[PDB]
């Protein structure tokens, strides 16, 4: 009903996101010519990306010499083959450039005796293919690089006539027989409706690490744009493959930078044994994310856990120099003392494998578009792209690299603009609406806010929260997935009994985190029913029950004399997710991995082998 | 949209809003470094009060400076009491001289950190105490 | 079991006649987080679910939670609650400040004033930009610390009473210290005529360096150290 | 174009130092030269001074150029009152000498 005035709008293109993704999509949008929208439910700087730490990997080759082609195989490696190659060629490729394009706006990088970009070691990166040791790539601004990524790209959005529409809440796209015309959106000042319409939509809205109790990620890391796609009947894409960082910290769940043991820092059990040299012999605690945080996971259940609690281990730092601490890692010194009241050059952070990364989202192109599953094969979404966390190019795969996602970031939120400057031409025909279009989100809206059941969102959230971190975690099994689902799909049940207490227009915080809820629990409901369907173990995703990676080949030995699987025999595929919005019903389906690059000459295909740190 | 006109909009909206402001003085911790920044603005209005009083009835009062401290001599010159304007008058002076040596050493840089504004600060009271003992007693 | 009582800010500005009232909470310290915002974020889950308040990071980067606790503008997420229960926390929006809605303030004129300023790079010949990164020496680098970490959180700025009188003209220390964090970026071509940008009464020189911003920093930051740099460069720039 | 607001900034040091210079020197050698220097610098600084409090706390177009105005005529009026308080007079120096042994 009008009680909620509907203000239309018309664009060019609404990018739904202001990290750096988003970002870099809007003011790219708008340099190119474009009447560019940009929705966001928060002041831009306030964003997740200002979290971020470690780096953004590129080969500058500005403390060793270097090869873009050695970080695209780490990457490929990194994903575990789930890594869409062709998305990973682009990515690598464009990489200096990128990073360039960030210092030559005025990313303030820590620097060298060259006073080129100084560029540390990461978890999982190499020289020469894997064979070389240990690579210098993750360049940063100390171990604050996220904050200062956003910031000066929210100064460079400045430069443009971009139209920002600031804390105002996305809550569907605009869908017109499988054409995405724009998005509907509550506008948290004043309570009104806005439906901002366009030729092309960004979906730039980052993860969803708050299905968790324990998260790295911000309170606002709920995945709203992977639940406008959902309610668009539209799939999401490998939502079970979900990164758990190895060093959150112990108390807050916080980041504690992965430049920590990139700059020499190490991981102790209780029996003071540099562990991961048992795990790993040859990267130590620099191998993979995945890795580590499994080993370190394995180590508690085994007694080997630190603290009271035993529950813990411990991230050793106080045997580097203190002025290296400092200059490198003068942000996780703070926390760590805010905190956990340690002080880095005296004691051990306490630390656990905690959250931190969908590499699962919305699946898309290498040029950003957003892909649907259409008779076993893929289709572009006609005015639909994405990028980020949000996003799903599986340019990660299995298992993002530590300072890939700031990477993706850029370089796709960039794509996205490259794709809408070169298929279409400012100024033409912006599609209309009926109008009475997005009824449904007002009325989903209306329900919530008025919402007088029985259990409080906070409630239910929690319920979710633990019910996930308890069923889908590091480890996981298949009688405990199963108990996990329908433990959510109760949980779909009980968003019918849910009550509200503020029934006001301005700022009904109550309300949007109400809707953020639905959003959580469709992106909880895809991650479990995926998790529990996927009998292999690949990547982030440990089955207990199935050890092994199930590829088309046993990839241990040469595969001449040997015969492929069929599709829907193995797995070493995308899953794609589906739900029913009425019921929560999950359906699955699978489409497979881009093996080829980009080009074959510049850039040879790395095929899957026993992957191994 | 520019900062010009963000800055339109926003004093439009407010100001023919319901909307209040949130509390300032009312409600914030009162440091020493900002009374004494009060303080510096205080004695620097009543000093030029005194400096505009004197000028002024040097036009447009009869007779000569002499003629009104006789004035001053027939109420009769209590001991302490003498003591007590000259304390009360110099008091002001040497606060806002010594507090605006501090303000000139800011300007130069030097001095600004939190410690730095603790230690000054007493200093400054520590001096005018003195100079404002020492200045009444000449 | 240990009660700690909250008296915070409240408006409605969808109720009818509402004014601004203190509504007191109580929450037993045992079962919340150390932090202010675990409180907040504790009633408003738990006790009343119309206590809005900004929030996102959780760590203090973000800078969304900013707010004056017990007299002194800090972020609720990084200030740790006072274990004393013979207290009662007082907690209120940001100072003078329009109020959105309680603890909500309308920060639209403060990032205007930070876009007034044009926080970013800028060069002269703009034509080889992307191509080749642009060198900058350890020493030259050094020169930004203490200047790039700012949050944009505003507790600097909002505590300064000069910009309390004078919000709509004077710049204000958040602003003005990033206006400096460009002056002395040596990759920045633009130094001079950044200056010229502040040649007024107001922008700048209405600080008489108070310094409750450097004293309220919630990052340990200088924004007053940073006018007086800026203050002395206005003084002596040549044209 | 015009550097007129970092110009007022220092001219203010300038005379603050001046004024810090004064007091002394006046005390030391109390002469003529002296009584008009400390009024110039005392009614300029003062002038200047309350310019600030005025531009701070006034606010409104016609309103702050009144209180300009009505500063403008104190200062004037305090200047020449001084200047005539030094020629005709006594003299700051001598006053204030006077004043104190009393
Ligand atoms: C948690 C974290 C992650 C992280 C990191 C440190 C921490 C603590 N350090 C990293 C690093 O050093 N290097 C690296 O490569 N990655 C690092 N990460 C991961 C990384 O930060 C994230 O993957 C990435 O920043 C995601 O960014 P993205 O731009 O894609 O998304 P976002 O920054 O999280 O912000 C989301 C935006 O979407 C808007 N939004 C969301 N929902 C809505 C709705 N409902 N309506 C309108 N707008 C919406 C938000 O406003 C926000 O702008
Ligand atoms: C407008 C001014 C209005 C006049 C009233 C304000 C008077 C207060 C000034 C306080 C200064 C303390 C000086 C004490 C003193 O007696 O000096 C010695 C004087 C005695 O002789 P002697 O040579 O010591 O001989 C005595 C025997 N030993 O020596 C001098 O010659 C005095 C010179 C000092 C100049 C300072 C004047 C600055 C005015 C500040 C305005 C503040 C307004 C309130
Ligand atoms: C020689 C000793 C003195 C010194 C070193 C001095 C210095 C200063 C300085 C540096 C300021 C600037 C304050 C700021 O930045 O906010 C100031 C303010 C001021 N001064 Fe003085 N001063 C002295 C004596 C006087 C006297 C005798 C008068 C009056 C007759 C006076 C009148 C004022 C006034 C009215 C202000 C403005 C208050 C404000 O803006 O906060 N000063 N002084
Ligand atoms: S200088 Fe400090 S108080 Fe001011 S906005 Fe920046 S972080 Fe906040
Ligand atoms: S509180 Fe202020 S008046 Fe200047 S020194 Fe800081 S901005
Ligand atoms: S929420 Fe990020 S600063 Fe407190």
């Amino acid at each position: 009903s009008t009680q909620y005035p509907v203000v239309d709008h018309e664009f060019d293109a609404v990018v739904v996101g202001a990290g750096g993704a988003g970002l870099r999509a809007a003011f790219g949008l708008s340099e190119a010519g474009f009447n560019t929208a940009c929705v966001t439910k928060l002041f831009p700087t306030r964003s997740h990306t200002v979290a971020a730490q470690g780096g953004i990997n590129a080969a500058l080759g500005n403390m060793e010499e270097d090869n873009w082609r050695w970080h695209f195989y780490d990457t490929v490696k990194g994903s575990d083959w789930l890594g869409d190659q062709d998305a990973i060629h682009y990515m690598t490729e464009q990489a200096p450039a990128s990073v360039v394009e960030l210092e030559n706006y005025g990313m303030p990088f820590s620097r060298t005796e060259d006073g080129k970009i100084y560029q540390r070691a990461f978890g999982g990166q190499s020289l020469k293919f894997g064979k070389g040791g240990q690579a210098h790539r993750c360049c940063c601004v100390a171990d604050r690089t996220g904050h200062s990524l956003l910031h000066t790209l929210y100064g460079r959005s400045l430069r443009y006539d971009t139209s920002y529409f600031v804390e105002y809440f996305a809550l569907d796209l605009l869908m017109e027989n499988g054409e995405c015309r724009g998005v509907i959106a509550l506008c948290i000042e004043d309570g009104s409706i806005h439906r901002i319409r366009a030729r092309n939509t960004v979906v730039a809205t980052g993860g969803y690490g708050r299905t968790y109790f324990s998260c790295t990620s911000a309170h606002t890391s709920t995945g709203d744009g992977t639940a406008m796609v959902t309610r668009a009947g539209l799939p999401c894409q490998d939502l079970e493959f979900v990164q758990f960082h190895p060093t959150g910290i112990y108390g807050a769940g916080c980041l504690i930078t992965e430049g920590c043991r990139g700059e020499g820092g190490i991981l102790i059990n209780s029996q003071g044994e540099r562990f991961m040299e048992r795990y790993a012999p040859v990267a130590k605690d620099l191998a993979s994310r995945d890795v580590v945080s499994r080993s370190m996971t394995l180590e508690i259940r085994e007694g080997r856990g630190c603290g009271p609690e035993k529950d813990h281990v411990y991230l050793q730092l106080h045997h580097l120099p203190p002025e290296q601490l400092a200059v490198r890692l003068p942000g996780i010194s703070e926390t760590a003392m805010i905190f956990a009241g340690v002080d880095v050059t005296k004691e051990p952070i306490p630390v656990l494998p905690t959250v931190h990364y969908n590499m699962g989202g919305i699946p898309t192109n290498y040029k950003g578009q957003v892909l649907r599953h259409v008779n076993g094969q893929d289709q572009v979404v006609p005015g639909l792209y994405a990028c980020g966390e949000a996003a799903c190019a599986s340019v990660h795969g299995a298992n993002r690299l530590g300072a890939n996602s700031l990477l993706d970031l850029v370089v796709f939120g960039r794509a996205c603009a490259l794709s809408i400057a070169e298929s279409c031409r400012p100024g033409d025909k912006v599609p209309s609406i009926k109008p009475n279009a997005g009824e449904e989100s007002v009325m989903n809206l209306d329900k919530l806010r008025f919402a007088n059941g029985t259990i409080r969102t906070s409630e239910l959230r929690l319920s979710m929260q633990k019910s996930m971190q308890s069923h889908a975690a590091v480890f996981r099994v298949g009688s405990v997935l199963q108990e996990g689902c329908e433990k959510i799909l109760r949980l779909y049940g009980d968003l019918q009994h849910l009550k509200t207490f503020d029934r006001g227009m301005v700022w009904n915080t109550d309300l949007v985190e109400t809707l953020e809820l639905q959003n959580l629990m469709l992106c909880a409901l895809q991650t479990i029913y995926g998790a529990e369907a996927r009998k292999e173990s690949r990547g982030a995703h440990a089955r207990e029950d199935f050890k092994e990676r199930v590829d088309e080949y046993d990839y241990s030995k040469p595969i001449q004399g040997q015969q492929k699987k069929p599709f829907q025999e193995h797995w070493r595929k995308h899953t794609l997710s589906y739900v029913d919005v009425k019921t929560g019903k999950v359906s699955l389906e699978y489409r497979p991995v881009i093996d080829k690059t980009l080009n074959e000459a510049d850039c040879a295909t790395v095929p899957p082998a026993i992957r191994s740190y | 949209t520019t900062a010009k006109e963000e800055m339109e909009r926003f004093w439009n909206k407010n100001l023919g809003s319901n909307r209040p402001l949130s509390p300032h003085i009312t409600i914030y911790r009162w440091s020493l470094p900002m009374a004494m920044s009060i303080c510096h603005r205080g004695t620097g209005i009543a000093l030029s009060a005194g400096v505009s009083l004197f000028g002024l009835s040097a036009l447009l009062l009869p007779g000569n400076f002499e003629s009104h401290l006789e004035l001053v001599k027939s109420l009769c010159l209590g001991p302490t009491l003498i003591y007590t304007a000259k304390f009360g008058i110099v008091f002001p002076l040497m606060y806002h001289t010594w507090n605006g040596i501090r303000h000139l050493i800011w300007d130069l840089g030097k001095g600004l950190t939190i410690p730095q504004l603790t230690q000054s600060g007493v200093v400054v009271l520590i001096l005018t105490v003195l100079s404002s003992v020492g200045l009444a007693a000449m | 079991p240990r009660i700690k009582k909250f008296a915070i800010y409240r408006w409605d500005p969808d109720k009818t006649g509402d004014k601004p009232h203190m509504q007191t909470y109580e929450i037993d310290l045992n079962n919340c987080g150390p932090m202010v915002l675990d409180a907040l974020i504790k009633i408003k889950n738990e006790i009343d679910s119309t206590l809005t308040f900004r929030r996102s990071c959780r760590e203090g980067i973000c800078g969304s939670c900013a707010m004056n606790i017990n007299g002194g503008n800090t972020l609720a997420c990084t200030r740790r609650i006072d274990t004393n229960l013979d207290k009662v926390s007082k907690i209120y929006p940001l100072p003078h400040m329009y109020v959105i809605k309680d603890l909500v303030p309308d920060l639209s004129n403060f990032y205007a004033q930070y876009k007034s300023i044009e926080p970013y790079l800028k060069k002269k010949d703009e034509s080889q930009e992307g191509k080749q990164q642009y060198l900058q020496s350890i020493e030259e680098r050094e020169k930004l610390d203490g200047l790039y970490e700012c949050i944009l959180c505003a507790c600097c700025s909002t505590s300064c009473p000069s910009y309390w009188w004078n919000g709509d003209k004077y710049l204000g220390p958040a602003v003005l210290m990033q206006a400096y964090r460009w002056m002395i970026d040596s990759r920045d071509d633009f130094t001079e005529e950044r200056l010229a940008k502040l040649q007024d009464p107001f922008s700048l020189y209405r600080c008489h360096t108070i310094m409750n911003c450097t004293g309220t920093c919630p990052k340990g930051l200088n924004p007053g150290k940073a006018i007086a740099e800026i203050k002395k460069m206005m003084a002596t720039y040549k044209e | 174009s015009s550097k007129a607001a970092s110009l007022h900034w220092t001219g203010e040091r300038v005379v603050s130092v001046l004024l810090l210079g004064l007091l002394p020197a006046a005390y030391l050698n109390p002469c003529s030269a002296m009584d008009y220097s400390l009024a110039a610098a005392l009614t300029l600084h003062g002038h200047w001074g309350i310019g600030q409090v005025v531009t701070d706390y006034v606010r409104g177009d016609a309103l702050q150029k009144a209180a300009k105005a009505g500063l403008l005529a104190l200062s004037a009026f305090t200047f020449a009152g001084l200047c005539y308080f030094n020629y005709h007079d006594v003299g700051i120096c001598k006053a204030v000498a006077m004043l104190w042994k009393l």
